[PDB]
DNA sequence: CTGCATCCGTGAGTCGAGGGTGTTCAATAATTAGCACTAAAAGTTCCG
DNA sequence: CGGAACTTTTAGTGCTAATTATTGTCAAAACCATTGTCACGGATGCAG
RNA sequence: CUCGA
């Protein structure tokens, strides 16, 4: 089946691999996160309920007073989103929370409470979003970018390379929580183990284990093994297992049971281990020098004298051996030390620890934690139990416990939030085993070890930060509060909830306003994966590890879409089918493959589960009923491409477009492009300026129907039916009888948005696409926004492109454009600038907006009205006035021509200076809108009252239309009654009339009242200019294959090259950038556009001569049934023979052909498509010269190429300043195009002039033209008098440096 | 911090004869410290901000009164 | 002056401050700093004169 | 333009050795003690 | 001096402030409290801690970041001391003495010109009007057209047809200096003779762009005016494109 | 015009010769009106007048009174360029050691006093003593 | 020549994230279509070359500033000195042929 | 008294465009910012 | 252009009333980030 | 914070 928006102009599709999964919602991640952020959920789930259950209930300092929590509620927004964008107030909502304050009786443990106080209280405000994920903070639209940070858990970094200039690798284990202090174990180049907490001084790791109530014998029992030494009658025999003697040479004769086995000086191999295990011997003969090199594990106390003979962590000698033999202790347990099995790391750390007790351990860890405040057994233990074990200051979440249990290879997946001692034992044992030579290390560039946080999880942290301050404030208020004095509403305050959420949503490193000029930019800016911001690395201090891409990014992170410049690879883009996990990871859907058939189902696999299974190739050729046609297949085992068979596979790719992002999937023939060219083309499609008349792309990818629909630039119909009233402002949709609501239903009203200003000064416009009587279905579009065409994205326009050098005008990369492009009104863009004029309240009198401007000509006052504001629809030039404003002459920084008059005869205070808002030089726009905001208590003029009267009339018309459709629905209902109740419906009619009059009174109160402004201003007048810019020599244009150039010089139609038919070409590019910059897909796109233009020319020739519908239907059937086994498979006989003429009218300008990203069309399909028309098979047509009119040898290739217009116009970078403003702290010119500031002579340019001679040129550029106070005025006087003669003088910024050095204790003086 | 902490210490040393001895020294020093902190907050609210807008980002900006001068040759 | 415009400014400033150093501005960068004729191009003949 | 991060003799002539400290063996070769 | 650390009213609630002012206020407050503590017969440790605070304020004002901990005022960022106002890429030795902003300059997008000679380049009409204002003023005061400079300024601003032959007269043999914003070697700054071209972009010779190492994908370069007779003869003699 | 530049240390008598006033109050500017304080950081009798040829009080504004002081303020009325080169001084009651000669690595006070840097840091921060 | 070799013929051997050469080549050219994993290896090999210039131009500018600050303290002020010392110019004959 | 190794201070390109935020008790002793009242001096039309 | 009536103010006296900076404190009174950059010289302690 | 070189 096909919907109605595809029946008007169906797109021809290519490709052979059938899809199984549809395109999901591309803005579903941020919408799902914000729906998860604010929702009523029991049992302590995600949202605000977790923050409301973590902090609450709060109690006082053992005062038997508690503040409970029940539920919360959200209030209605006080304004519409368009009025919120106009007025500049935040798009917030009230946070109505119901609380309960219970207080117990005095001098009673179980006092039954008789004074309960439940009251809803209002605290702060939370900013809401629209239906596209755009917050409105202050006027504009700011979107929050998701942050990619490290997942909470444990890591094992390998400090190899040039670490510590030792040439030996290191191993450190770091425990990273979600919120709290950090734990870091680390090794030396030596064999000493150390620990550090939040980058403090180096202290041993065993002292925090002794602080966890552990003795030294327990330490040496937990970390090391137990070698048993028994006291025989002689020689002090020892037990033995043959596995422990691997790699050690025998220093004695190993013999047992009256038989020798290993001679003195022989190493033991595995066959010797098997031979000694087959004899089953345990006790051997060992000499006395072997025990004298070992260390005794536990402390052995004597039984005769009652003293200690051998201390712990001490090596044994012969006298201690005689003492332990004469005491009578048979069992002696030592340690096991071998460089291949267990290296010495616990004994040396114990012997370097100077404190062998717990109290001095607490004293030392308090000294290393907080220098100062010497405690006596109080602050040290409390700090040690509060730094690591309290749930308030340690916030290991479920994802952190999951990663900690996964990286430690355990069975359970859940647990507690606080840490434990056994986890520290297990991570120290894991560090020991990862040093010993078992297991592997975890790389930091792994997507399974990186977690992404959305807007809701980032806002919940700021909400908890505000809530703990609210908890502290209510604690300090409840500490002194008595009983039965106040309802609990003054216990809490609005600040700092609203202040913290405004600091989060308004000004942050991730809270940035989006660029609103392209629906592609609106759909790829929300799907942005940033690595900067709080809790991450900086872009100027990143190494070569993070910028490179890992093979775990297949399907989750786009590798070809990254910005070139300072941060390459740090700013990533989400893929098409990439989804957010429950814990916070990224998964990819895959097709489940059984032993014989590929089952058409989806399964989400994360990055940690990638290396376990195997994923087949996306474009592998398969047979019907789920069978591979070949035995060999390309797969990946663990991040490495290999060659496997047909029985080892278990998973398959779901689509071929899951690797590229949404911005890179629109480029046709992407597999024939270089990664640099596709990277530069994916970053140039985000800056396309919309034109005045949009045109559809000829070579699409099929993804064009999703970007225009799932974005917020179009108006999608919610309920299908018939369209009744089509207007340029509103669109009336009539709901069909089956989808109609059974009570109080009607028709839908869709209000389009008119010409308004966006963030990037791009005029966004919405135009209707349906007619009267046309039926629409659910999901069909109703209006086309910016860069759209009938529910399909259309960034630029197609033009005729030839590849030949033309007199050097396409020298490096330049583009030649004929006059037919500028004559057909093609590349004309509309820009809207905002000019505001504020009348601030100053001293000696307030400013006025009167029209009596003194000392100005009458020709400048010809545009002002009786009020003083320019009209709506009056054209202005650069330098004219727009609104009149006077100044009471109290301000400083006057002109010298007024300063001389004020010095001679001035200061009367009656005169007013001309400080009015004027048009900048260069722009010539038309005033289309004037907005006037007025503070309360300030009188208004007649034009402002006319503006509010027009707004009141428009609101009255809208509310009258709403009342009319509501009364029509109610009249249909009261007609449906007649198929004591009509009194009830008449009462509802009167109640609806009273509700309408109350809503009209509320709208009158909203319109007539004043708005809030800055402290100390009267009124703000905003004038909207609408400048129309066209093409000219100097702009920048580029295609989709990463080829950019500057338009050189406009050319007439008669000077262009033309073929034998007479049609002139419009664009003459350069074919010399094709072999070096390897983008060969542009020639294939040009050939496909030429074939589509040939089919369109045949369609237009068949239409222009009058033809029956049978031949047109046969030609469209022959064009759509091309022998390529495409997935379209359409027939023209199922049509109703009425929309076929509309299809021919929509296909008379061209044929939109779809081409997939990696399943694109072969060359034979383009050859048969060119053979279908009258075009030549090779694709090269002969062209004649324009000027001389001869015949060109080696005929060039011509066709249609989709080219865009960049946001780099030449009327925005051109600037020239003779003499302008100067700074006061340093006598130097300013810099910028807004202010009158020139360019900046760089530091390397001074060295470039020093490489030449030019002492006079460098001296005049630095001193005369830039720095001298009395040198530039004399030079200006001498130039106009006819005397090219300068004076050196002295610079002033050197005097600023002299005063800066002289301000210190260093004297510097200029001598004679 | 140390200016208002030492000012609270001076105001505690200069008013120690009024201590009637109904409580300990810690609650007295606590109330003196919170009162001096709130008095410093009030005095800072009367003062202009110290680090609001940088001066290098003020010349290249709209409505600069004394950073830029209208003085042409 | 040629070392103060480069890195390690405070150490060379304390070296030139306690010694009473008097440099005769005979160079290229320290004449750009003062803002006079460079003794390399056309101003070299002025320095010789 | 830069980046950041016993053999046969083709020509036919005479052989020259600088700083000669060498003796001859019995097999007909030449060995160098330097 | 207060003209080097300005404190000015900015329209609205915002204020524009230098960093040093807060450190100066803290030093003055600590010196006043140290002068008031010594007269009232304070104990030794109170005036000792006051002297320690004054020494901390002094060596934070002289060079912040060299003490045991760099103090901050707001934004979790260290304040800019007098030593930090000299060092770095924002001090006087890198921003306002070596490379400074110059007057009589411009900036536009490059354009290939294949019909111009090797010793000349293109120049737009509005840029040639704005760059050479005082030459037009002097040539109008020389002729019998404008008595004062106000009438000449109004004639330039009105854009009549009598300024154009003056503009063709003053840019006959007046070369300008072209400048690329990255400048690696000495061939990035050359001299060219301007011609009046219709448009808003600078035309350039195709053969000289091999020395500039700048393609035509949207690169912007700067122009300069010599304004001096010695500078004009210097650009004619050594910085010319035919000489290099 | 001028020859070689001489750089040396600054004597306190040279700072007193450079000074044109004594700053005594930490009040910088008034919030309600932007007139400077009487003897604060921003002043008129120490540095100069704010406006061109206009005093702070407003009594003398003509060209006949150009170059004379008032009765209470005492400001020589002149242009606004005077407030760029004139400086002031602060009479510190306690001597302060410099930080550029103390932590230069190598230092200048520590080499002169044949004493390491840690001992002078302990003496100046009042945690250790030194005898004379 | 090498870029037209990669265009018409196969691209040959590529690089790995460790720095060495992967033992599996790319058996495709730019005229015929590309596999997904081959394009993934190609964009991994191209991202390092794109980041190389962006991480190298800062060190190039720093080296240029250092070599300027070391130099430029010399002026050619004399015509002849009348000395007898110098160096002997020899061709580069060590290593390769010439 | 001759070396070991551990930190502490330096730095890490240039030229343009858009958009910009700060955690409060009560009651007063002086204290200065408006503001009424004259001031005819100074300013502004008008008749010969 | 020379005169008196007419009219509008920038300077001097006050005076009350919001801006200034002060006094009190007397049950007790569990506390900021950092933490994902690299690479040199050379003055420092151990620590034999 | 970001964009082009
Ligand atoms: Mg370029
Ligand atoms: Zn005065």
């Amino acid at each position: 089946v096909y919907s109605y928006t595809e029946k008007k102009r169906i797109r021809k599709d290519f490709g052979k691999r059938p899809q199984v999964l549809d395109v999901p919602y591309l803005l579903s991640i941020q919408l799902d996160s914000f729906q998860k952020f604010i929702e009523q959920d029991p049992e302590g789930q995600y949202g605000l309920e977790a923050a409301f259950r973590s902090v609450f209930p709060i109690q006082s300092y053992s005062g038997n007073s508690e503040l409970q929590y029940v539920s919360y509620r959200l209030g209605e927004p006080v304004f519409d989103v368009q009025e919120c964008q106009i007025r500049g107030v935040t798009y917030s909502a009230p946070l109505r929370v119901k609380l309960r304050l219970v207080i117990y009786e005095r001098e009673a443990p179980e006092g039954t409470v008789k004074d309960i106080k439940e009251q809803e209280v209002y605290m702060g405000e939370i900013p809401l979003m629209t239906d596209n994920g755009t917050f409105v903070i202050n006027g504009t639209e700011r979107v929050i970018v998701s942050q990619l940070h490290r997942s909470p858990g444990v890591f094992f970094d390998s400090d190899k390379g040039k670490t510590h200039s030792s040439g030996k690798v290191l191993y450190n284990a770091r425990i990273i929580p979600y919120r709290g202090s950090w734990l870091d174990f680390e090794f030396d180049p030596k064999d000493n183990l150390f620990v550090r907490i939040d980058r403090r001084r180096k202290l041993p790791a065993t002292i925090i284990l002794r602080a966890l109530n552990y003795t030294t014998e327990q330490i040496l029992d937990l970390f090391f093994e137990k070698v048993i030494f028994e006291i025989r009658d002689n020689k002090l025999q020892m037990e033995l297992v043959p596995e422990r003697l691997r790699g050690e040479t025998a220093s004695f004769d190993i013999e047992a049971n009256g038989k020798v086995y290993v001679e003195k000086g022989r190493r033991i191999t595995a066959r010797h281990i098997r031979q000694l295990e087959k004899d089953d011997v345990k006790l051997i003969e060992v000499p006395v020098e072997y025990i004298a090199g070992k260390v005794v594990a536990k402390d052995y106390i004597d039984e005769s004298t009652g003293e200690l003979i051998c201390a712990a962590n001490m090596e044994l000698s012969l006298d201690l051996l005689a003492k332990l033999s004469q005491s009578g202790h048979k069992r002696i347990e030592t340690l096991f030390t071998n460089d291949l099995d267990h290296g010495p790391y616990i004994s040396e750390t114990l012997r370097v620890d100077p404190t062998n007790d717990r109290l001095s351990a607490l004293v030392e860890i308090y000294r290393m934690m907080r220098p100062g405040e010497p405690p006596t057994r109080e602050a040290a233990e409390s700090l040690f139990e509060n730094l690591f074990f309290s749930e308030d200051r340690y916030d290991l979440s479920a994802v952190g416990r999951m990663k900690f249990n996964r990286s430690l290879l355990r069975e359970e997946i859940e647990g507690s939030g606080i840490l434990s001692k056994d986890d520290i034992i297990d991570v120290m044992k894991k560090l020991i085993d990862i040093r010993n030579g078992k297991g592997e290390v975890d790389d930091i560039d792994h997507l399974g070890n990186r977690r992404i946080r959305s807007v809701g999880e980032m806002a919940e942290n700021q909400f908890r930060v505000g809530l703990v301050r609210v908890e502290r404030a209510v604690k300090e208020r409840l500490s002194l509060g008595d009983l039965d004095t106040l309802m609990p509403q003054d216990m809490i305050n609005a600040k700092p909830i609203s202040a913290a959420v405004k600091e989060f949503f308004g000004s942050s490193q991730l809270s940035q306003f989006m660029d609103q000029n392209n629906p592609l930019s609106e759909i790829t800016h929300k799907r942005r994966i940033s690595a900067l911001g709080p809790g991450g690395l900086t872009r100027e201090r990143a190494g070569f590890e993070v910028r490179d891409v890992h093979p775990t990014h297949y399907g989750r992170v786009c590798p070809i879409e990254t910005p070139e410049g300072p941060n390459i690879g740090l700013i990533n883009s989400l893929s098409v089918y990439a989804q957010t996990n429950e814990y916070g990871f990224l998964e990819t859907p895959y097709r489940k493959v059984t032993d014989g058939v590929v089952t058409d189902e989806i399964h989400y696999l994360s990055a940690i589960e990638e290396g376990n299974y195997v994923i087949a190739q996306a474009n592998s050729n398969l047979d019907e009923e789920g069978h591979f046609v070949e035995d060999l297949v390309t797969c990946r085992s663990k991040g490495e491409s290999s060659l496997f068979s047909r029985d080892q596979v278990d998973y398959m790719d779901v689509s071929t477009q899951q690797v590229v992002s949404v911005g890179a999937s629109l480029i046709p023939f992407l597999e024939h492009d270089d990664a640099n060219r596709a990277l530069m083309g994916a970053n140039m499609q985000r800056q396309a300026v919309p034109t005045l008349r949009a045109d559809k792309p000829l070579v699409g990818t099929g993804m064009e129907r999703a970007v225009a629909v799932d974005s917020g630039v179009t108006a999608v119909a919610k309920r299908g039916g018939v369209v009744q009233y089509v207007d340029a402002s509103r669109i009336v949709i009539k709901v069909n009888e089956d989808e109609m609501y059974p009570g109080e239903a009607g028709i839908d009203i869709y209000n389009l948005t008119k010409y308004t200003r966006s963030n990037q000064n791009t005029c966004i416009n919405q135009m209707p696409c349906v007619s009267l009587g046309e039926p629409v279905e659910r999901g069909d579009v109703l209006a086309d926004g910016p860069s759209t065409d009938l529910g399909e994205l259309a960034l630029g326009q197609n033009m005729r492109v030839a590849f030949m050098p033309w007199n050097g005008y396409n020298f490096e990369d330049s583009i030649l454009v004929s006059e037919r492009v500028v004559q057909e009104d093609r590349f004309t863009t509309i820009h809207i600038q905002e000019l505001a004029c504020v009348s601030r309240d100053t001293k000696l009198g307030p400013e006025e907006i009167t029209a009596d401007i003194p000392n100005v000509g009458e020709a400048a006052l010809s545009k002002l009205d009786e009020s003083g504001i320019v009209y709506i629809g009056a054209e202005v030039t650069g330098g004219d006035i727009l609104v009149g404003k006077v100044t009471p002459k109290g301000e400083t920084q006057l002109t010298p021509e007024e300063k001389l008059l004020r010095a001679i005869f001035g200061e009367k205070a009656s005169d007013v200076k001309d400080s009015s808002l004027r048009v900048p030089n260069g722009v010539s726009g038309t005033v289309i809108d004037v907005q006037v905001f007025t503070r309360d208590g300030v009188e208004k003029d007649k034009r402002a009252l006319e503006i509010e009267e027009m707004q009141l009339k428009q609101a009255k018309k809208d509310l009258s239309e709403e009342l009319q459709i509501l009364e029509a629905g109610l009249f249909s209902r009261i007609r449906a009654v007649l198929v004591n109740q009509l009194e009830q419906l008449a009462e509802q009619y009167d109640e609806l009339k009273h509700e309408f009059e109350k809503k009209l009174e509320a709208k009158r109160r909203k319109i007539t009242q004043g708005d809030d402004l800055a402290p100390g201003v009267l009124k703000i007048v905003k004038v909207y200019l609408a400048v129309k810019r066209r093409i000219q020599p100097g702009d920048k244009m580029a295609g989709r294959h990463g080829n950019k150039g500057v338009i050189s010089k406009i050319n007439p139609i008669e000077d262009m090259p033309y073929d034998e038919n007479g049609t002139p070409v419009d664009i003459v590019l350069n074919p010399l950038g094709v072999p070096s910059r390897m983008n060969i897909g542009q020639i294939l796109e040009t050939h496909l556009g030429m074939a589509a233009k040939g089919i369109g020319d045949k369609i237009n020739a068949m239409l222009k001569q009058q033809q029956e519908v049978a031949k047109l239907r046969e030609f469209i059937q022959r064009a759509y049934d091309l022998g390529a086994d495409v997935r379209q498979k359409v027939d023209l006989s199922t049509f109703s023979d009425e929309e076929v003429m509309r299809l021919a009218e929509n296909l008379r300008k061209g044929m939109p052909i779809a081409t997939p990203v990696f399943d694109g069309a072969k060359e034979a399909e383009i050859k048969e498509l060119l053979k279908l028309g009258d075009l030549p098979t090779s694709g090269q047509i002969r062209l004649y010269d324009g000027r001389t009119g001869e015949q060109f040898e080696r005929p060039v290739t011509v066709g249609y190429m989709y080219m865009l217009k960049l946001n780099h116009l030449v009327d925005d970078k051109m600037h020239a300043r003779s003499t302008g403003s100067y700074s006061l702290v340093t006598q130097q010119p300013l810099g910028g195009k807004a202010q009158f500031g020139g360019q900046r002579f760089g530091e390397m340019e001074v060295w470039a002039l020093e490489a030449y001679g030019a002492a006079y040129t460098l001296q005049e550029m630095l001193t005369v033209k830039s720095d001298d106070v009395n040198g530039r005025t004399k030079m200006y006087k001498n130039i106009v008098d006819g005397n090219h003669q300068m004076e050196p003088g002295m610079p002033e910024s050197f005097n600023v440096l002299l005063k800066e050095i002289r301000s210190l204790g260093i004297n510097i003086e200029l001598e004679d | 911090v140390p200016d208002v902490v030492q000012e609270a210490f001076i105001k505690a040393y200069r008013a120690l004869d009024s201590f009637r001895g109904d409580s300990a020294f810690y609650t007295w020093l606590y109330r003196i410290a919170v009162n001096t902190a709130k008095n410093y907050l009030v005095a800072q609210g009367r003062r202009p901000p110290s680090s609001d807008v940088d001066a290098i980002e003020a010349e290249n900006f709209e409505s600069g009164g004394a950073l830029k001068e209208i003085s042409n040759p | 002056i040629s070392a103060a415009s480069f890195q390690e400014t405070t150490r060379v400033l304390t070296e030139a401050a306690v010694a009473g150093k008097r440099d005769e501005l005979r160079g290229l960068k320290e004449n750009v700093i003062v803002g006079r004729l460079i003794p390399a191009g056309t101003g070299y003949a002025y320095h010789q004169d | 333009q830069l980046t950041m991060r016993s053999i046969q003799v083709k020509n036919k002539g005479s052989i020259k050795l600088s700083n000669v400290k060498s003796v001859v063996n019995s097999s007909g070769k030449l060995v160098i003690t330097s | 001096p207060p003209d080097l650390r300005p404190l000015v009213p900015l329209d609205g609630g915002r204020f524009a402030t230098s960093d040093l002012n807060d450190l100066y206020r803290r030093v003055i407050n600590r010196n006043n409290r140290l002068k008031r503590l010594l007269d009232l017969a304070a104990p030794d440790i109170i005036v000792r801690n006051e002297k320690r605070m004054l020494q901390e304020a002094v060596d934070a004002l002289l060079d912040n970041g060299r003490r045991g901990r760099a103090i901050t005022g707001s934004n979790k960022r260290p304040l800019k001391s007098l030593a930090d106002m000299i060092k770095g890429k924002q001090g006087r030795f890198r921003q306002n003495l070596l490379g400074k902003r110059v007057d009589y300059s411009g900036r536009s997008v490059i354009t290939v010109g294949p019909y111009l000679r090797l010793h000349q380049c293109g120049l737009p009409k509005k840029m040639a009007l704005e760059l050479f204002k005082p030459f037009i003023y002097g040539k109008l005061e020389l002729r019998g057209l404008a008595t004062t400079i106000k009438a000449a300024k109004k004639m330039v601003e009105r854009e009549e047809a009598v300024v154009w032959d003056i503009l063709d007269e003053v840019i006959r043999e007046h070369p300008v200096l072209l400048n690329r914003a990255p400048t690696l070697h000495r061939l990035g700054i050359q001299a060219f003779e301007p011609v009046l071209i219709e448009g808003k972009a600078i035309q350039l010779h195709p053969l000289v762009c091999a020395a500039y190492n700048a393609d035509f994908d949207g690169d912007q370069m700067a122009v300069h005016v010599p304004l001096t007779l010695e500078a004009q003869l210097e650009a004619r003699a050594l910085m010319m494109s035919t000489n290099n | 015009e001028f020859d070689a530049i001489k750089i040396a240390l600054a004597s306190p008598d040279m700072i007193r010769s450079w000074s044109f006033g004594e700053v005594k109050k930490p009040e910088t500017i008034n919030y309600r009106t932007f007139k400077p304080e009487r003897d604060g950081l921003f002043c008129a009798r120490i540095f100069g007048p704010v406006k061109d040829y206009e005093c702070l009080c407003g009594k003398y504004k003509r060209l006949k009174h150009r170059g004379v002081i008032c009765e209470k303020c005492g400001v020589e009325v002149t242009q606004t360029k005077v407030r760029r080169e004139r400086m002031g001084h602060i009479e510190l009651a306690s001597p302060t050691a410099h930080i550029w000669f103390l932590k230069s690595l190598p230092s200048r006070i520590g080499l002169l006093l044949d004493m390491p840097l840690r001992d002078i840091e302990r003496v100046l921060y009042f945690e250790s003593y030194v005898v004379i | 020549a090498a870029q037209i070799r990669q265009l018409a013929g196969m691209r040959g051997l590529m690089a790995k994230p460790d720095g060495s050469i992967i033992e599996t080549p790319i058996t495709a050219n730019f005229r015929e279509g590309l596999n997904v994993l081959q394009y993934f290896i190609s964009t991994h090999g191209a991202r390092k070359g794109l980041a190389d210039t962006a991480l190298k131009t800062a060190n190039s500018g720093y080296l240029t500033r250092r070599l300027v600050d070391v130099a430029q303290d010399l002026v050619v002020t004399e015509d002849d000195c009348g000395t007898h010392e110098g160096i002997m110019m020899t061709p580069v004959i060590e290593g390769g042929d010439v």
